């Protein structure tokens, strides 16, 4: 059961580029890298506060 | 109670006022050889109850010093009646059988037994190295006796008991199907071995199936009683015992 | 046809623990009779209070087939490639389990065992050292032949039975990826015995022990046309890896240590270590 | 031929690898199977067997069977510890030998609870009540039976069921504690002491002796397989 | 006839975690271990006893 | 066998492939996972976090925390330059030793804007308004109020709102500028002056300090990995 | 490239081997097949035939055809015994050579019945009775004809059918023998006794030949396909 | 069209043995007429009382396409590097299979066989020994050809024919797979002959036996431009290996060791070994 | 057109057991050996009778 996905974009303007994967160890840890996961929030980081704060209003009271 | 226990096979019927529960093989009960599972194509005898009966073979004494015994199958049977008649007679012989171990003591004696079955219990030598004969493993029913200092006389079988002759800790023998006499609660311990090897069938004398032992674990003791041994008997009974390639009787 | 649905999408795990609280009853688990040779069912919510757990821990890596499933050294051997006594030149040996102490014990723990075999050789080889080591020899090829019980026996290393018109050989060149290959289950009987209790002669006499049973042949390699000016020393180890594997009968394992390669034979040993009193529980 | 383009790991020859190879004997007729009596799937099978524990593994042992028999006597002080000994199933000399502890041996990982029985081999006219604890690791292991009490334990009564289990817990901060075990993967203490004490009638034998078995149970398992330390050699055998 | 069949879990939480087999050769020795078949029973072992015993009832009488 | 034909590239070991390989510890059964507070996935989540900017390293100094603190003062001349800085955020001191300036230090390109922010740490009862200026490179500085008030900036008031923001636009012929920044990939300066001046009532301290922080915006990002030159050893630690 | 990872055994020459490779006459035409009698297809097809055993393979042979004469006499003492032979369809001499034995020395394992046919090659006008059997192993072989009734057996009586069969049933521990037969895989002895006596009319000859043929039954097979012991070289030939 | 399904789900065994009872009749199946020609086809049920065997024995390793195919050396030679010898440099050998036993044994049991051909060679080099060895030789390449009955032979290892125009070759070089390749079934006749009682000329003269019908033609090999300095000695190993193998007319085995290899002279030797008396079966 | 059948049984009871080949070459003698074909008959040598003789019935007369 091949898995077929989209390629990292080259020089030229883009259907040819997808790439095929067939995983062929018995152990998920044989597997190649997820180079593709782009899930991302750094608000755990940026903005740790209680009460939410909308930019245009004022910081304090 | 549960405690109380009948058993009937040929002629002979065993019963127990105080036992533990009865052991079986690996949880698998003796059986005649299947079609497909055979190799020897001519038609078997089963004797049925001439063979498949209890057979009690000579008592021994436990005392307080007591070490361990064994005893070889089905060796320890090849004087019993027609049990020994056909093995003489016949090449192959497959059999299971019911092991009854039988002490007595009082509610003042202490003690406690292992009674373990040993498939394939190969034995080391007193002298690593030097060859012993048969005779120092077993010879009809006669009780063979471990030792608790370590064997020197090379015409013996290593009889260290804490090494139970095959070089292990005595105590793992627990793997094997087993049953425990402990004297505050028991009276007896019944086994029920099936037939355990890696080819259907196998010739009586030249293979030991399984050995038999019975270890003090702990040791006999007792107070100002009249009584000073306290007697252990071991009945056995064959089961499902089937034979093949008749010819001439084996002279021994 | 194309794809098929072999998948194992649910797999066993070790048992939960429940959430257990307070009793009183008559109904007690932790009293038992350890005489009728059955050992306790018991969990931890049987005698206190627990909380419940979902355990995800799985026993995997315990398998018997996981267990046996490694390359192990059972043997190894050196013969040369030019020396003037013929037996120096080249292996002998028959084929066994009993000669490196590793792979004994684990086979050891089970009475019977049934099983394919992948066997995979490592050779390497070495200049031997002297007062003229200058030379520019090829590289080497071996010979790996097996030969079944009752087959002619190589007496030298040039000798008509490296033929193999019918046994099984590898050639093997230096440098290359390890030779391997696959055996099946090649018992007369039904399942290979470790241990044996008994006698070839229905005598009872003649030899004792497993190694009655023992005749799976030998394997003999050579060098093939190796000859060089100064000698050079080849080793050879060979590793076993059952496959496919089944086992009866489980066993205590080996506490003494090995003697001798084909018997039981030991020296005793005490059950363990000691500690200074029954009580004692620190280190220093 | 097809385009290909080896990568790192070609040509090696890894001991746990997981491939085909050819059969030498091609076509073999192998030998028809046959059902044997007690097969093992999982050698966690073995390690939930009962296997006799030398508890009484003292350093002036005359006699190598004493290691499995705990004492226990007449008019003992009250409060009297019977015994104590250090949770390292796989480590530790008093359960290194056993069916448990071999297993154990050849992994490097563990986890789950464990039954320790306890066994009474007096005469059926003893009697007496003991204290069995289980101590979580901490910096001092118990000195006296008011200490021990405050772990997990049970009060063990001698009547017609010789035996009781005492089911030591997983109590840990990580899920698997090392083989190998040190002070941060420590598992505490289990210790006996006399509750009552072993009264008698007369006419019975002052002293008796108690044995412990253990195994592990059904949230038991190892990780890691690795060889034994417990056998090794000089030369090949022969 | 490929076989397709699951992985054993790795680092990262599980679908792409499958892996494919085909048998290249004739014999069945030539094939690759059973490495994930986990069927187990210790009652043979653990509990061999002709009567069954509920652990909430006494052991004897 | 099927015919196959290797390519240039065959055998070779190249450190950032992706390819599969053999597991070592076949069926090994992995500690389950459990959710940790505070994943990260991209270190652009770790450059958008504020870090306190060393904007007063000057060469006297004689304590390190000095740095991080711009002296601003009553009766300063009209228009007065508070400080000056110039945009290499990876290159430049200033910035280089940064949250930000580390992130960006093991990459060879960045592109996007910037946010510094100012916060005010003096008495409630000082006043002042400063004018905070970018200014896209050219062939010279701003040297004077008048020359920086024609880029980028804001008005700065002190009030309850001690912090302001100069968010800093990415303007640049290119998409990205290297991290090892040239002329060519200039960027230009930010530089702060006094719009009015800091006045204050009797009875507080003459002067006080201004602190800087900086971070990335949402358009953000860096390119090309390469090792950071901040680490090195001449020999293997132990 | 594809990207490939060679495995263990690569580029090895495995004898028993069974791949593809190029030919290196292409599309040469074959010679159209012919349907010639004779095909075989199993070489247990030819162990199933008879061959003449060589019974009298005794020390002082003069003459090399005597081997295959059974000799049988008048007035033979009662229950004398004609010949003895030890099972051994591969090993012993007296079988080794047949065709039977020949094939079964390109092998190690052998399994199944076997068929010894009797001939009585004496003229029409002699009577007899023999009684021929089969003993599974023991440890001593029969030395009387009481010894050896007790076994299979069958009766053989000459009248016009010359021929008599003994059919040596497969009676073994194991599934399969080793060819290089051992005392474990012992098979035991075939002997043979006058039942009555051989009795002659007036003008016959005194004594007569008895031949014994073998071959295999249906239930017949072999394994392990090994080298013969049976033919060499010091060199090539030529 | 993907996929096919050539599967052998029903595979052959070895016959079953049927319960059999006592019996009392006219019909006697144990006495026979072995004159006729016919071989016997009774089973143990026919003359004894058997119980009934599942038997799963097959006889999958007996088929002459197994027995044949396992590759066996047929033939092996040296050729030198450099020598003064032109002869020695290079290997001309008429292809047949009767120089090596082993095989020619097993061919030998049957009278006529059609099969195709593959053909492994093992070649390996060694360096001559002498009083000064240090060289420094790149790695060795070796071209074997075949020529078919009639066309040019080299003389030497540099001349013309070896430009392999339409007779093929092979090129290999040390340090890899052994070299290989197939040849389909190449007689001009129906089938191959390993007998052939009978003459060349019609005159019932001139040559007689299977070497009249030999003329497969020869192989011939030599080091590509591999002078070297100090001599290296290579030698060369063919194996052949039938495959979709028919045979036709089985023989008794060769009992007498081979003497020459184009001809089936020998020497006498008795019909087997012998023992004291028609009754001894003990072994000491 | 991949030809897909059975292997010969291993040590293991028997579905996963299947083998899958594809050809290469462009002559047949360069395809791999017929391992498995069984079909066999011993009679052509075991019985050349012109005159079928059926066991139970005497040989002669
Ligand atoms: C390795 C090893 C372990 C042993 C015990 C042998 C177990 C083998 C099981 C069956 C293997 O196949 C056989 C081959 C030949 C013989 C044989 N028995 C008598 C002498 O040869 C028996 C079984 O000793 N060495
Ligand atoms: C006895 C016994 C059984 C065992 C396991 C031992 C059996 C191992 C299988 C035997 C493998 O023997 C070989 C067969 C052939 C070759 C070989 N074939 C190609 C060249 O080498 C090598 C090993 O444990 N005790
Ligand atoms: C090997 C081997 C075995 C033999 C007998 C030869 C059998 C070959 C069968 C047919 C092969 O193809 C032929 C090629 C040439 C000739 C030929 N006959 C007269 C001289 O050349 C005949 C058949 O001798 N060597
Ligand atoms: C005569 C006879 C027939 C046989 C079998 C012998 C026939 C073997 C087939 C002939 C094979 O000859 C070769 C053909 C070509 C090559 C070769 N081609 C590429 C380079 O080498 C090698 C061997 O048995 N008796
Ligand atoms: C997934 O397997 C479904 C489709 C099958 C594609 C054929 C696979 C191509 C050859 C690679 C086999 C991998 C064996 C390690
Ligand atoms: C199973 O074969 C059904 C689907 C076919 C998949 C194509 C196989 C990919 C190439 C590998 C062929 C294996 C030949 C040894
Ligand atoms: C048969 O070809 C039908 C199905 C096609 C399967 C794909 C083949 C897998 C790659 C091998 C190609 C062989 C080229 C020599």
């Amino acid at each position: 059961g091949a898995q077929v996905s989209t390629q990292k974009t080259g020089a030229h303007e883009t259907s040819i580029i997808h790439y095929t994967n067939i995983n062929y160890y018995k152990d998920a840890a044989s597997n190649s890298a997820n180079r593709q996961d782009f899930t991302q929030d750094p608000s755990k980081f940026t903005e740790p506060v209680k009460d939410v704060m909308i930019k245009s209003l004022p910081a304090l009271n | 109670s549960d405690r109380v226990r009948s058993i009937t096979l040929g002629n002979s019927t065993i019963t127990t006022q105080e036992c533990a529960n009865v052991v079986v093989g690996y949880g698998r009960w003796p059986t005649y050889l299947r079609d497909d599972e055979a190799t020897a194509e001519d038609q078997p005898t089963q004797p049925d109850v001439a063979t498949c009966r209890f057979y009690t073979l000579d008592s021994i004494k436990w005392e307080k010093g007591s070490v361990g015994w064994w005893w070889k199958f089905p060796e320890a049977l090849s004087d019993m009646g027609l049990f020994g008649q056909n093995m003489q007679y016949h090449y192959l012989g497959r059999a299971g059988y019911t092991i009854h171990v039988q002490c007595n003591a009082s509610k003042f004696h202490q003690g406690c037994l292992l009674v373990v079955c040993v498939p394939e219990a190969e034995m080391g030598g007193a002298v690593v190295g030097q060859a012993f004969s048969a005779t120092a493993m077993a010879n009809g029913d006669k009780a063979y006796e471990f030792t608790s200092a370590t064997q020197s006389d090379q015409t013996k079988v290593q009889t260290a008991i804490h090494n139970a002759g095959m070089g292990v800790g005595v105590g793992n023998l627990t793997i094997y199907p087993h049953q425990w006499i402990n004297l505050r609660t028991n009276n007896s311990a019944t086994i029920v071995m099936p037939y355990i090897n890696s080819v259907p069938m196998d010739n009586m004398f030249r293979h030991y199936n399984f050995t038999l032992m019975v270890i003090p674990f702990v040791k006999l003791d007792y107070a100002d009683t009249a009584s000073t041994y306290v007697p252990i008997t071991v009945t056995v009974a064959p089961m499902c015992a089937e034979y093949n390639g008749l010819r001439l009787a084996q002279a021994q | 046809g194309d794809v098929e649905e072999a998948i194992e999408r649910a797999v066993v795990h070790v048992a939960d623990t429940m959430r257990s609280g307070p009793s009183n009853s008559a109904s007690v688990p932790a009293l038992t009779a350890v005489e009728t040779g059955h050992t306790s069912q018991v969990t931890p919510s049987d005698t206190m209070q627990t909380r419940h757990v979902k355990n995800y821990h799985s026993r995997s890596e315990s398998t018997v087939e996981n267990f046996l499933g490694r390359s192990a050294c059972v043997y190894m051997e050196e013969y040369k490639t030019t020396d003037n006594d013929v037996n120096k030149k080249f292996v002998a040996w028959p084929i066994n389990t009993k000669q490196m102490v590793q792979m004994r014990r684990k086979l050891e723990m089970f009475t019977y065992l049934r099983f394919d075999m992948e066997v995979t050789f490592v050779i390497t080889s070495r200049q031997d050292p002297g007062t003229t080591l200058a030379q520019d020899m090829p590289v080497l090829t071996h010979q790996i032949m097996y030969v079944p019980p009752g087959g002619p026996i190589p007496a030298k290393v040039d000798d008509y039975a490296w033929q193999t018109s019918t046994n099984p050989s590898i050639f093997w060149t230096e440098g290359n990826a390890p030779a391997r290959m696959s055996i099946p289950f090649i018992s007369i009987g039904n399942a290979y015995s470790n241990f044996y209790d008994g006698w070839s002669n229905f005598d009872q006499r003649g030899s004792y022990g497993y190694n009655t049973l023992n005749n799976l042949g030998h394997i003999y390699v050579r060098h093939v046309s190796g000859s060089s000016p100064h000698p050079i020393t080849s080793t050879i180890r060979v590793y076993f890896k059952p496959k496919h594997t089944r086992a009866w009968v489980p066993r205590p394992p080996r506490l003494c240590q090995y003697k001798k390669a084909f018997s039981v034979d030991f020296t005793p040993t005490p059950i363990t270590d000691t500690r200074k009193d029954i009580n004692t529980v620190t280190t220093v | 031929g097809l385009p290909t383009m080896n990568t790192p790991g070609s040509t090696q020859f890894l001991t746990s690898d997981d491939f085909q190879s050819p059969c030498a004997l091609p076509q073999f007729d192998v030998t028809p199977s046959m059902n044997i009596p007690g097969e093992v799937k999982n050698l966690m099978e073995i390690a939930e067997v009962d296997s006799v524990v030398p508890v009484n593994n003292v350093q002036d042992t005359t006699d190598q069977m004493e290691m499995f028999r705990i004492p226990v006597t007449i008019n003992a002080p009250l409060q009297q510890q019977v015994f104590g000994l250090r949770l390292q199933p796989g480590l530790d000399s008093v359960f290194k030998h056993t069916l448990l502890g071999e297993i154990l041996n050849y992994y490097a990982h563990w986890s789950g609870s464990m039954k320790l029985t306890f066994v009474f081999c007096g005469s059926a006219m003893a009697t007496g009540k003991f204290l069995i604890a289980y101590s979580p690791p901490g910096a001092n292991p118990p000195k006296t039976r008011k200490d021990a009490m405050l772990g997990t334990h049970i009060i063990w009564d001698i009547g017609l069921q010789s035996s009781c289990v005492l089911c030591v817990p997983w109590i840990s901060q990580t899920h698997y504690r090392l083989v190998q075990q040190d002070e941060y993967t420590s598992a505490g203490y289990v210790t006996c002491w006399y509750q009552t004490g072993m009264i008698v009638p007369p006419g019975t034998p002052n002293s008796s002796s108690i044995m412990c078995f253990a195994s592990a149970c059904n949230d038991f398992s190892v990780r890691m397989l690795r060889d034994t330390p417990f056998i090794s050699q000089d030369n090949k055998l022969q």
